[PDB]
This record gives structure tokens, C-alpha cells and sequence, in this order.
């Protein structure tokens, strides 16, 4: 297997490091928006 | 007179609409500037990490 007569292995390891940390973003949702809607106007009785 | 009455009723008016315009202005630069403060500060995070 390799070993040395103590044991010892004669072989470096590796082990591929994890790739880095993750950075998260947030973003601004708009949805559609409306209006308001107009009705007949009454008549008044003064002058304008 | 009275057209000048009326003249300075309108301008007046005219006179708050700008001085709204500017607050509105600035509160939203402020928040410009926050923003980024905050994005920097999460740059930095990462590297410091």
C-alpha cells in the first residue's frame, strides 16, 4: 500500500478547495399600477 | 389690483411647488448615497470573509 516502514504515507493528498464564498443580491420589484377614473360633475348653484 | 392679486396667488403657489421639488431632491439623493454606503459595505464584507 505504499507506506513507509513506520506507516507513514509516501504520497501528498489534494483535495480540490471549495470555490469561494457566494455573494446574494436583492432587486426592486415594480408591478403595473392604475389610475382613478372620473364621474359627471353636478351643477353648483354659484358662478365660478 | 386685482389682476395682481391674482398673479401673486399663483406665484405663491408656484413658489411651494419649488420648494418642494428641493426637499424631494435631496431625500432622494440622501437615499442615493445610503445605497451605496450599503453596497460598498457588502463588497467589503466578502473580501473581509
Amino acid at each position: 500500500h505504499n507506506l513507509s516502514i513506520d506507516g507513514q504515507p509516501l504520497s501528498l493528498a489534494i483535495y480540490a478547495e471549495p470555490t469561494d464564498p457566494k455573494a446574494l443580491l436583492t432587486s426592486m420589484v415594480q408591478a403595473s399600477q392604475g389610475g382613478s377614473a372620473v364621474l359627471p360633475g353636478t351643477l353648483s348653484l354659484y358662478r365660478f | 389690483p386685482v389682476m395682481l392679486e391674482r398673479t401673486r396667488n399663483l406665484v405663491a403657489q408656484l413658489t411651494q411647488f419649488g420648494t418642494s421639488l428641493l426637499s424631494m431632491a435631496e431625500h432622494d439623493d440622501a437615499d442615493e448615497l445610503t445605497t451605496l454606503l450599503l453596497q460598498q459595505g457588502m463588497e467589503l464584507a466578502t473580501q473581509s470573509i
